[PDB]
């Protein structure tokens, strides 16, 4: 019989940064 | 049972157009080749849940005598060596070989991912085997496949494509009249009392559809048989005659039906039921009949644009300095407008992961657009709406992307299925320049600083469920509390309270102290004026004079 | 007896509306059927049980089991799945038709976000066909022959929509945290086959517990019971070949176990945000009587006295602010209350909530906030509100306004859609005039109490409260150490007892060590003080004083068009 | 390798590692040599990715458990230290963290020794000088 599966990889994630305005 | 085209109510489009695809040729089949067009195959069907959609198709598998065999997406796979092929294959065999029968498929998504989206080996086997069959399947051989999905989505274009399955059939939501005929077809087998008025109850149900009526009337039922069981003491061993003939569901079955109940789609972002009503907003008298107006005219007078052929105004924002009824205004709008309502705080919608809060946006405004009408409360716009800059701060314009969605899924409104969206800003200098737009958030609404009345009209409204002093008179105060926020007064009457509860559970241990070595239980059962002058002897101003410098100056801007 | 370990109605207790919603829409369709078909409408059969964890969900449907004389089939969410391909339909179909067919049959599904996420999350393949089969189980041909559905869940926002329309799962029972009443009877019913002593109160147990839900009673009691076994099992030895039977019985958990359990416990939602017990008392802080009063008025009475809020029919006060210069006390105010204070305390620092991810500061305010409002009643500490309170837009280079989304987010949080129960903010902030301004709004923080520097009384009620454990000479008077302080704060005179005990340690390390070379101090005396406060200097200077009295005459000024005021 | 044993499917690099030490306790007294280790032990509380707490738990778990090494020992090597979880950087996982920094000039004098003792060459050139003039060379 032919079997099956589940698969779950990876996704994005977003950062975020700080700026100084000398 | 026995369902039929009675029992089927609203989108009475729809049900001509599938009775013709489904009967015309089935029974007349001489008629077509007469005609000279070769009758079509396939049809599919999508829309919200619950739009009687799979009532329709056991109606039309009753009325047609036509034999009938029913598959559902996910039940043609197996495990023996891929027999779902043979499955599929056994089923249309049979439908060819038994008689010139129908065949109806249910949730098709589940049996027909997009390819790309898919992953596996079978898939692809039962989505190419369905496609071959669907071909082979020949226009003289004298069957019609009708399918039904509760997301269109969810399919490749490759099995939408003509001669395959070329009519598609909007069900979507009925009207106000088609859920009045909903509602007198559910009604028709109960014993309803006399005072019911269906036409009242399809004035104010607007979100619910197809088969949240059902539940209302049940729920509704129930209901009646509650408050006729308790009065009765229907013990559980005895079974009660005189009884059954009087049951009748009366008006304030309804009236408490439609209080607890919620559109199935709104039924996520419920929110918990709090008491607000338009007589304890003392002040802003203006701006209550201004907004009950503009709320209420599209939803009750629509004949008067339809002549005049205009779309009248959506958007309004709030703004002013703090605490002045605003969170007030949208909580009374809640409660006692009629029309349904989802307020959503600023920030709920962003998060750390790429994409998924564009999709909660798209998903809130596709909710308020299926239940429509709705009032949307934007509170704390200062979050969303900033001012983009060159300050390169955002994580690659991810605040920038949401907010340019955000413009171009609000400014996609359409006059039908009318959608207002309420506007609460503290500071409104920092909102971007394309919310004052016309088709966007047109009406500014500004919320002042009340005047002498206004505040005599807050504490009234204010203090409506409180014992008072007989002869105590608001008008000093008033006189007094002059730049006075409607939130400083609610510290003030806050404070006279706290001081009355010390003076009664002072005198409460004190009797008890020299009871233990009824009567009145409270010897001040209401404030009093000295509890309140020394509440207002330790008041302080909520707004300092630099923000009403400025808000006086944004208002002279326009 | 496994007849007598059967859990009836009786036993699940605290909700007394959901039971019987639940008994009747299980019972009635199936004792009166008759009544049902005279009405004209047919009973919902589907119902969606949803709650926090520990409130009785699985225990109701084992009374319901029990009670109802029809079929009971339980499936358990992952067990449906299996690896070979096409079986979880195939238990589900055997599952439905054995049910229905084996005469009326309830069906439970435990734990259904295992099953129906969203329809459009996922990413699987079995997972979208169980969720297809189960749709077409619910609704179709043949839907239902007299059959119901229960399923429970701890975070109904994750279920598949279309489960939650008419027909699937009609009716949404909210299985919430029980009142006082409620965790009464929850603790009647828990403790009715122990064995107690007459002393034993459970009305002020349920008094003082604020935030317990069920299986935190359980774990009270057994905790509680386990102590007294420990009180017991000290006086009898090991005895590992058996036990006495003068012993055994007369054992008697008294009240005293149950006070050591409540104060050892916490709520089952809070441990994991549980704060060190610091111990503090009220007679360790000094002076500021004001301070300590209005704070005890404002905290004790609506959480043990509502009847007269009820009667007077107002809402309480609910923020607290305090403000002023460093070490006067504020913090050590906000150690006392979080130690003595019955109500439930969550320590925050100001800048520890930050995250580097993308609005996740925002997720953690509102499951801090959501947190202490489902536990409630709580007092919140908010300490250094100068760090999270910025003035909006003064910063035009930053992080993406991530501060200010995040005052954003707490001024909606702490006043927005919510019923505003029980939550009490206090507010510790040494740079009072960077604080945003509607912060400082009434509603939200409406007590701005300042904390001058001590007085001469005052400081002398420090120094008594500092040195109450101490042992100290007979002939030694605070006085003249509070008439030559005059400027200083409470830390300071922390300090100069410090420095008096290092001065009395070092002696008597060092009259040790000459002992031991061929207790000589038995307190501190004199000259350890003489010698103690010659490297005295005041912390706060004059500036920042002179700062903080404009900032306090200041608000007097706004105090102003205030008199007599006679009625 | 380092990146070699994750891999996107569930319960396959947790499998190749418990694979790898069974066979290497079965066979014989052997060494182990994870190279790269920073590649499949990130630091826990930074990361999201659930397979790399999956495989850091698991390295943690088969190192130190009941009965967990009989006559075995393993190396690892990497480029920074930092970057990794404290609980393997103690006693019983990995005991002392031996540095090797830039050779001296005395080990390019031993290693220009070593690369050039089979291979014919003119006798002019010295050795000291090539070391000298290669300096900030490394291996
Ligand atoms: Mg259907
Ligand atoms: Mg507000
Ligand atoms: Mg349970
Ligand atoms: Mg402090």
């Amino acid at each position: 019989a032919a079997a099956a599966a589940a698969a779950a990889a990876a996704a994005a994630a977003v950062a975020v940064a700080v700026a100084v305005a000398a | 049972n026995e369902v039929g085209y009675d029992d089927i109510g609203g989108c009475r489009k729809q049900m001509a157009q599938i009775r013709e695809m489904v009967e015309l040729p089935l029974r007349h089949p001489q008629l077509f080749k007469a005609i000279g067009i070769k009758p079509p195959r396939g049809v599919l069907m999508y829309g919200p849940p619950g739009t009687g959609k799979t009532l329709m198709a056991r109606a039309v598998a009753n009325e047609t005598g036509a034999f009938f065999f029913l598959i559902n997406g996910p039940e043609v796979m197996s495990k023996m060596a891929g027999e779902s092929e043979s499955n599929l294959r056994k089923a249309f065999e049979e439908a060819e070989k038994n008689a010139p029968a129908i065949i109806f498929i249910d949730e098709i998504d589940s049996i027909a991912p997009k390819r790309d989206k898919t992953n596996g080996e079978v898939e692809r086997r039962v989505v190419s085997q369905l496609l071959t069959l669907m071909d082979g399947m020949k226009a003289r051989s004298n069957v019609v496949v009708i399918a039904a999905t509760n997301r269109p989505n969810s399919i490749d274009p490759a099995l939408r494509r003509f001669g395959r399955f070329d009519r598609e059939v909007d069900i979507g939501i009925p009207d106000a009249t088609g859920r009045l005929e909903v509602l007198r077809i559910h009604t028709k087998n109960m014993k309803l009392a006399d005072d019911v008025d269906l036409e009242a109850l399809a004035a104010e149900t607007h979100g619910y559809v197809g088969a949240d009526i059902a539940s209302l009337c049940s729920e509704a039922a129930m209901q009646q048989i509650r408050e006729k069981m308790d009065l009765i003491d229907l013990d559980e061993d005895e079974i009660d005659a005189e009884v059954l003939d009087s049951l009748g569901v009366t008006m304030d079955n309804f009236r408490f039906a439609l209080g607890n109940s919620n559109p199935s789609a709104l039924r996520e972002t419920v929110v918990e039921s709090v008491n607000v009503t338009w007589d304890d907003v003392g002040g802003l008298d203006e701006i209550k009949e201004e907004l009950k107006e503009t709320v209420e005219y599209p939803v009750l007078h629509p004949d008067q644009y339809t002549k005049f052929g205009l779309s009248p105004s959506k958007g309004v924002l709030f703004y002013g300095p703090p605490g002045t009824g605003k969170t007030l205004l949208a909580k009374a709008v809640a409660t006692e407008v009629s029309a349904n309502f989802i307020s959503v705080k600023g920030p709920e919608l962003l998060s750390m992961w790429y994409g998924e809060s564009e999709s909660n946006i798209r998903d809130i405004f596709d909710k308020a657009r299926a239940a429509a009408p709705t009032v949307v409360f934007l509170d704390e716009l200062d979050s969303i709406a900033k001012a983009r800059g060159g300050s390169l701060g955002d994580a690659g314009g991810a605040s920038d992307r949401v907010v340019n969605q955000l413009l171009t899924e609000m400014d996609g409104m359409n006059a039908k299925k009318n959608v207002f969206v309420i506007g609460a800003t503290n500071r409104p200098d920092q909102i971007d320049p394309a919310i004052l737009r016309p088709g966007r958030l047109d009406q500014l609404i500004y919320v002042p600083l009340p005047d002498e009345n206004a505040r005599l009209s807050i504490l009234n409204a204010q203090l409506r469920k409180t014992p008072l002093e007989p002869g105590l008179e608001l008008t000093a105060i008033a006189k007094a509390t002059q730049g006075f926020s409607g939130a400083d007064l609610l510290y003030i009457v806050q404070r006279a309270a706290k001081y009355a509860i010390k003076d009664s559970i002072e005198a409460h241990r004190q009797h008890e102290a020299e009871k233990e070595v009824e009567p009145e239980v409270d010897p001040v059962p209401y404030i009093t004026k000295e509890h309140f002058a020394e509440a207002m002897k330790t008041a302080k101003r909520s707004v300092s004079d630099a923000e009403l410098r400025r808000y006086e100056a944004y208002s002279q801007q326009m």
